[PDB]
């Protein structure tokens, strides 16, 4: 057992899955345009989403966090960092990290997992 | 509409507010201070939480006039109560230890709707209730709409 | 200086700019069908090479692999690996977990970085 | 067309192929001997390097007909010779100390475009030619085609 490589792959097989059905709607005679047009969105959106946590994870990463995790598809953002010692300091570095228009409209969350 | 918003309590003037809305701009004691607490989770603070000096208990009240959405004990947050009022506009009381309501009662500005309590999600706050006015399921900060006609609110953004 | 950081820093700003111009064009009342009809192939495949470069670097990671960092964009994959040691056995078994597809049709390079 | 693949140098019989094209599905043995090895850099093998017995200067030569695409030394590939045939095939001999050729030159089959040498890019196959055979850009196994007609070739995929 490692909580994070199961995640991130039980996370990109999920998002692979994502990707084909969008495509699939998109690419569809049967799909009405508001149906492609919403399709296509959301697959616009999760490719940011995408490269959102990406980003951020590597950006943690650069403050001295040995690995982090970042999932930020949905309503709150959620972060998972290794590391033995956390506190709010540490937390709120991390969490200005995240962008602006994100923390504006989404809740933030980071976690702490003993390394 | 028409109303101003209120302090979500009754005896306003005997608590006060141990937590604030999370703002990115706040010096980083103010955001650190903004932080919900789990165990080692963190995460942003989406309304202020209201504490009378000695952390009695103290009765909690709608806000706003509107219909109640929501009223149910959650293991972690204590009760929720959520009120819908005009607009895609609502609010949430949580950490509440009982309630006086429950989905589908109408309430009215002032009307008593439940119970400050402690809470396993911020332990931090004490004895408190968690307050929180959104506009289409966002949350804005409190403090910046507290008194003001209804209206001062559907005007962000901008 | 970290190499690894930089690089993903500015493969990602590069991949953003690229999304950012496929969609512009898909999006776009000046682009013809066969323009938009391409632009929109090359942004699900980016998509797709984003999944297969995340999914790969995580699966070298379970191998026993402290980093890795793979870019599956052009005519070759490159790979690189955080590592000492480097041997013909162990850049086949990396090798080994390249898709088919990939290697048939592409090359595979893997340089192993002192760590 | 009409013409068979031909073993890219004049005197066949006086060497061997030293690396093979890598196949995934062979034997990890097998694989790790089509590696290219550069410094810590491992690639994967795209065609096969023949060399002499004793790694004696050798005469390689166009193993079909076409046009001459591209000529030129490069300081870690040595020489490296790319001749178009007919339909998107095209051929790649490279590892050349000399050449015999330019671009433009029409060469036939067997006839003879360079020298054998060696090189920074496979130091581990000495003193060689590297060669490839790749349709429409992309490498498949010259060994798989040698001796055949042209049309084997034009009928992968399937």
């Amino acid at each position: 057992d490692d909580l994070f490589t199961t995640y991130r792959l039980d996370l990109e097989d999920a998002r692979s899955k994502e990707r084909e059905e969008l495509n699939a709607i998109v690419s569809s005679d049967d799909a009405t345009a508001k149906e492609k047009s919403e399709a296509y969105d959301k697959m616009t959106a999760l490719s940011e989403v995408e490269g959102t946590e990406k980003q951020l994870e590597t950006l943690i990463k650069t403050q001295g966090y040995e690995d982090a995790l970042v999932n930020a598809e949905g309503d709150k953002i959620n972060i998972t960092v290794k590391s033995d010692k956390h506190s709010k300091s540490k937390a709120t570095a991390i969490i200005d990290l995240v962008a602006k228009e994100i923390k504006t409209m989404k809740d933030v969350a980071v976690t702490f997992e003993p390394s | 509409s028409m109303e101003n918003v209120a302090m979500p309590v009754v005896d306003s003037e005997n608590v006060s507010v141990v937590k604030k809305f999370y703002e990115t701009d706040a010096a980083k004691e103010e955001k650190e201070a903004a932080l919900v607490t789990y165990n080692n989770t963190y995460s942003l603070s989406k309304g202020i939480d209201l504490a009378e000096k000695d952390g009695k208990d103290f009765d909690v009240s709608a806000s706003l006039s509107g219909t109640v959405v929501k009223a149910e004990k959650d293991p972690v947050l204590g009760y929720v109560v959520e009120v819908e009022h005009a607009d895609g506009l609502s609010t949430v009381y949580q950490s509440l230890s009982e309630v006086s309501v429950e989905q589908g009662d109408k309430v009215k500005q002032n009307q008593v709707i439940g119970k400050s309590g402690k809470n396993l999600y911020s332990e931090d706050s004490g004895n408190h209730v968690h307050f929180e006015i959104r506009k289409d399921g966002v949350a804005m900060n409190p403090l910046n709409f507290m008194d003001k006609p209804v209206s001062s609110i559907e005007k962000a953004a901008t």
